[PDB]
């Protein structure tokens, strides 16, 4: 009606905050294997780079 | 009714239409009695005139009536208290939902809210009970994670509920039987699918041995033979 | 005493048909509650046979636990399982066991 035309969306918007609540936690525990990753990779990318740099 | 199940004694297999009438009448009538109106404009006597009608209905030792009492839900809210003073006193409630009928599943009977007297598990037998309460959690886990598909998506969900999510839809066009007199509304010839070969066949698609079956496949059939032959009709 | 085992209708007659209400008073439906000085700290257990409200939200005895909940979902079923447990108690001769249910 109006109360429960407001009471569904509330629910709705409810719903839609726990999803994103949700989806902020899981991106951070993703995030922590991305971190590690990308450490490792720069490192060998390093090497390449040392021939390139050197080489002109 | 009463003449039949008593002086008759024969049993009876009554069938009264649309109740919600019953109450509105008596609303007004009441009204014009010049009693000062109940809750939402209802009769202050709603409960018990209600309850004179459902109780007069009743197999009794003389004989048996088996009533079947169609109910409008004003506006689709069974809060209302019209609908909602008739909820209790029903034995064996159907839903039929406008969501359901706009999914194009035809009966529009909502599944998950369908809750009869008799589904106890002694009284259904234990193989229908057990086939019926695994075809509600999977039904109802289809609508938790429907939410989930719909913002996120169905590929951030589970292995397991991927293929749980597969056979919901499969279940939920399973659900789905042309009715007899409705090969005038859809000229689709009606079929009627005994008890056990019903809980046989959707003993096999939950078990999953119609997992090789497409969806439409299960839209409008009857029982297993006919789920294996709509699949082979629309393969070609 | 004697309403054990009496389906009994509002006004009191059986309508069960098990004869003539043995019963040792007739006694006012107005009556009022039991003064301050009358109560007593609960603290004797009663047990529902329910797991979860036993262990959750324990129940002793002179309690007045809601049981709100919603519509046709049996909710007399969950009652009911509560009466059927103290058939256990009951069955004993300890009339600190014996609750009478109504």
């Amino acid at each position: 009606a109006t109360l429960k035309e407001v009471e569904m969306r509330l629910k709705s918007i409810k719903n839609i905050e726990k999803i994103t609540k949700t989806m902020k936690i899981v991106a951070s525990t993703r995030l922590s294997k991305a971190e590690k990753a990308k450490i490792s990779a720069k490192k060998m990318d390093e090497a390449e780079q040392l021939f390139y740099k050197n080489a002109e | 009714a009463e003449y039949f199940r008593d002086e008759e004694g024969q049993d009876v297999l009554l069938f009264i239409d649309n109740i919600f009438r019953f109450t509105q009448a008596g609303s007004e009538v009441s009204a014009l009695l010049g009693r000062i109106p109940s809750a939402v404009g209802y009769q202050p006597t709603l409960a018990t005139d209600m309850g004179l009608l459902q109780e007069r209905i009743t197999t009794t030792k003389k004989g048996s009536v088996t009533s079947v009492q169609a109910v409008y839900v004003p506006a689709d809210d069974l809060t209302d208290p019209a609908p909602a003073t008739t909820f209790a006193h029903l034995d064996a409630t159907t839903v039929l939902s406008r969501g359901i009928s706009e999914l194009g599943i035809y009966p529009a009977v909502d599944p998950l809210d369908s809750k009869s007297r008799l589904l106890d598990a002694a009284v259904v037998g234990q193989e229908h009970y057990d086939v019926a309460s695994k075809v509600q959690e999977t039904l109802q886990t289809y609508k938790s994670l429907q939410d989930i598909i719909a913002i996120l998506g169905m590929d951030e969900l589970s292995e397991q509920d991927k293929l749980t999510v597969e056979r919901a839809r499969k279940i939920q066009r399973f659900l789905s039987q042309p009715f007899a007199v409705a090969e005038v509304f859809t000229g689709i010839p009606g079929k009627l699918v005994r008890l056990k070969d019903t809980v046989a066949s959707f003993k096999a698609v939950l078990e999953g041995k119609y997992d090789n079956i497409p969806e439409h496949a299960f839209y409008m059939v009857g029982g297993i033979e006919d789920v294996v032959a709509k699949a082979e009709k629309l393969a070609a | 005493p004697g309403l054990l085992g009496r389906v009994v209708d509002a006004l009191g007659n059986p309508i069960d048909g098990k004869g003539p209400i043995d019963a040792a008073g007739r006694s006012r439906a107005q009556v009022k509650a039991p003064g301050i000085l009358p109560r007593r700290s609960v603290h004797e257990p009663v047990q529902t046979g329910l797991k979860a409200v036993d262990a959750l939200v324990p129940i002793g005895r002179g309690q007045r636990e809601l049981i709100i909940g919603d519509r046709q979902t049996g909710k007399t079923a969950v009652a009911l399982d509560t009466i059927l447990n103290q058939k256990r108690w009951n069955n004993g001769s300890d009339e600190s066991k014996k609750l009478y249910c109504v």
